[PDB]
Protein backbone atom coordinates (compact mmCIF):
# COMPACT_ATOMS: atom_id res chain seq x y z
CA UNK A 1 0.00 0.00 0.00
CA UNK A 2 1.84 3.05 1.32
CA UNK A 3 5.58 3.15 2.02
CA UNK A 4 7.61 5.59 4.11
CA UNK A 5 11.30 6.18 4.83
CA UNK A 6 12.98 8.00 7.71
CA UNK A 7 15.65 10.68 7.31
CA UNK A 8 17.67 10.08 10.48
CA UNK A 9 17.55 7.83 13.55
CA UNK A 10 14.96 8.60 16.24
CA UNK A 11 13.77 7.00 19.47
CA UNK A 12 10.02 6.83 20.04
CA UNK A 13 9.62 8.33 23.51
CA UNK A 14 5.99 7.29 23.82
CA UNK A 15 3.70 4.43 24.79
CA UNK A 16 2.34 3.79 21.30
CA UNK A 17 5.29 5.05 19.24
CA UNK A 18 7.94 2.97 17.47
CA UNK A 19 11.48 3.80 16.36
CA UNK A 20 13.02 3.43 12.90
CA UNK A 21 16.30 4.07 11.08
CA UNK A 22 16.98 5.74 7.69
CA UNK A 23 18.03 2.38 6.25
CA UNK A 24 14.82 0.87 7.65
CA UNK A 25 11.82 1.69 5.47
CA UNK A 26 8.33 0.80 6.71
CA UNK A 27 4.94 0.34 5.05
CA UNK A 28 1.29 1.09 5.81
CA UNK A 29 1.95 4.69 6.85
CA UNK A 30 -0.98 7.06 7.34
CA UNK A 31 -1.55 10.50 8.84
CA UNK A 32 -3.76 10.59 11.93
CA UNK A 33 -2.38 13.74 13.55
CA UNK A 34 -1.64 16.99 11.73
CA UNK A 35 1.84 16.72 13.24
CA UNK A 36 2.28 12.96 13.62
CA UNK A 37 1.67 9.86 11.48
CA UNK A 38 1.39 6.08 11.82
CA UNK A 39 3.99 3.48 10.88
CA UNK A 40 3.91 -0.29 10.43
CA UNK A 41 6.99 -2.49 10.79
CA UNK A 42 6.30 -5.98 9.43
CA UNK A 43 2.97 -6.01 11.25
CA UNK A 44 4.13 -3.87 14.16
CA UNK A 45 1.73 -0.92 14.28
CA UNK A 46 2.65 2.32 16.01
CA UNK A 47 3.32 6.03 15.56
CA UNK A 48 5.53 7.57 12.88
CA UNK A 49 7.50 10.75 13.77
CA UNK A 50 6.36 13.20 11.10
CA UNK A 51 9.38 15.32 11.99
CA UNK A 52 11.85 12.45 11.57
CA UNK A 53 10.11 10.63 8.71
CA UNK A 54 8.38 11.11 5.36
CA UNK A 55 5.55 9.45 3.44
CA UNK A 56 6.79 7.75 0.27
CA UNK A 57 4.77 7.66 -2.95
CA UNK B 1 35.18 22.88 1.94
CA UNK B 2 32.07 22.58 -0.24
CA UNK B 3 30.34 20.34 2.30
CA UNK B 4 28.38 21.44 5.37
CA UNK B 5 26.22 19.59 7.90
CA UNK B 6 22.41 19.95 7.50
CA UNK B 7 20.47 22.44 9.70
CA UNK B 8 18.77 21.40 12.99
CA UNK B 9 15.52 19.45 12.66
CA UNK B 10 12.23 20.71 14.20
CA UNK B 11 10.93 19.47 17.56
CA UNK B 12 9.94 15.83 17.05
CA UNK B 13 9.22 15.01 20.68
CA UNK B 14 5.89 16.82 20.33
CA UNK B 15 2.70 14.77 20.68
CA UNK B 16 -0.84 15.11 19.23
CA UNK B 17 -3.51 16.85 21.30
CA UNK B 18 -6.17 14.23 20.60
CA UNK B 19 -6.08 10.64 19.34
Amino acid sequence: GITAVALYDYQAAGDDEISFDPDDIITNIEMIDDGWWRGVCKGRYGLFPANYVELRQ
Amino acid sequence: QRNRMPPPRPDVGSKPDSI
